[PDB]
């Protein structure tokens, strides 16, 4: 039964990679662990995360991510598509969803399908600035804003209680990506999508 | 004692050890980087990289005095400010051990501690307390000690912010914030 929760910031444009830099890494921090190495007995000890702070160039705000210089390029990447999207969609509104899954083996022919347990999805919403002091005043209130999301993710992240139990050793890719030298995260993907404004009901109110 | 609860109580001792280190870190005025490590030492509690420093850790176990948190007896951290005039209490940090028994629990207990230090280092730098502390005019202060949480000193309209909480069989740990 797959938890889903839903964020949103309201940003500038220049403000939309750190924005969403900060909420993945936040996720992905909690939802990753040391490498694994097995030994054939069926042991494995675990590796060692570093953690890091980065500091927000166009956001006064700072966020701990892991210490893996390749998954903050599968971030870095991805969340420079979605930036491209953005712009080229016009006056238009796009979000990011960050999903955790497990493979699950099927018999022969079937492919072995992707079961979801858990999914980040944050709502993108773009201003346009017109003065310097707009600007300023943005990257204040955007960094209070994202001190408030990652609170938020943090509780979320005692209110899911189901984690997929710990894998052998040839079960450890239906589980974890393995693909990574410095850092094992669940095994995720990272999509997205330009919604299309939709309105309100004039009937609660 | 069963064996099991000796290595409890080295979790407990050394997740507040750890926590402490990473809250007096976060308030140091500087960015910290630890590297990640496929062949760890024998002293990556948690499986993270916190670098103990020695004084930190000194007043960690002076205020300790070689117990751990109970019920009623609560591991608190107090950040604070003096002006050059002169005593504003920032934030409170509150390591509270609770009553309630997790008897559906070895290692769980270590991963979700792990996973709690994480929570305290992402929560650790979203407080007013942190970019006050990376700008310093201003010297930011730490105190450990046992509560007796004595919350009055932060001032009215304070709020709490929940780092988190673990379950073990002898109770379920509560990290939170009380801050300015």
């Amino acid at each position: 039964n797959c938890r889903s929760e839903v964020l949103e910031v309201s940003v500038e444009g220049r403000q939309v990679e750190e924005a969403m830099l900060a909420v993945l890494h936040t996720v992905l921090l909690h939802r990753s662990t040391g490498k694994f190495h097995y030994a054939a007995a069926g042991t494995y000890s675990i590796g060692t995360v570093g953690t890091q702070d980065v500091d927000c160039d166009f956001i006064d705000f700072t966020y701990v991510r892991v210490s893996s210089e390749e998954l903050d390029r599968a971030l870095r990447k991805v969340v420079g598509e979605f930036k491209d999207a953005l712009r080229n969609s016009g006056g238009d509104l796009g979000q990011m969803s960050l999903e955790f899954y497990q493979k699950k083996k099927s018999r022969w022919p079937f492919s072995d399908e992707c079961i979801p347990w858990e999914v980040w999805t944050v709502k993108v919403h773009v201003v346009a600035l017109a003065t310097e002091q707009e600007r300023q005043i943005c990257r204040e209130k955007v960094g209070e804003k994202l001190c408030e999301k990652i609170i938020n993710i943090v509780e979320v992240m005692n209110r899911h209680e189901y984690l997929p139990k710990m894998p052998t050793q040839s079960e450890v890719d239906n589980v974890f990506d393995t693909g990574l030298r410095d850092v094992q995260p669940y095994l995720y993907k990272i999509s997205f999508q330009i919604t299309d404004a939709l309105g309100t009901s004039v009937t609660t109110t | 004692n069963s064996q099991d609860r000796k290595d409890l109580d080295k979790f407990i001792k050394f997740f507040a050890l750890k926590t402490v280190q990473v809250i007096v870190q976060a308030r140091l005025g500087e960015k910290i980087c630890t590297r990640s490590s496929s062949s760890p030492t024998g002293s990556d509690w948690f499986n993270l990289a916190i670098k103990d420093i020695p004084e930190v850790t000194h007043e960690a176990k002076k205020a300790l005095a070689g117990q751990l948190p109970a019920v009623g007896r609560s591991m608190c951290v107090e950040i604070s400010l003096k002006t050059s005039e002169g005593s504003m209490e920032l934030e409170i940090w509150c390591l509270e051990m609770n009553e309630k028994c997790d008897k559906e629990i070895s290692y769980t207990v270590y991963n979700r501690l792990s996973l709690l230090l994480k929570s305290l280092l992402a929560i650790t730098r979203v407080t007013p307390a942190y970019r006050l502390s990376r700008k310093q005019e201003y010297v930011i202060l730490y105190r450990i000690y046992f509560g007796e949480v004595q919350l009055s000193g932060l001032g009215e309209g304070f709020q709490t912010v929940r780092v988190g909480t673990v379950g073990t069989p002898v109770g379920t740990i509560t990290l939170s914030c009380a801050y300015r």
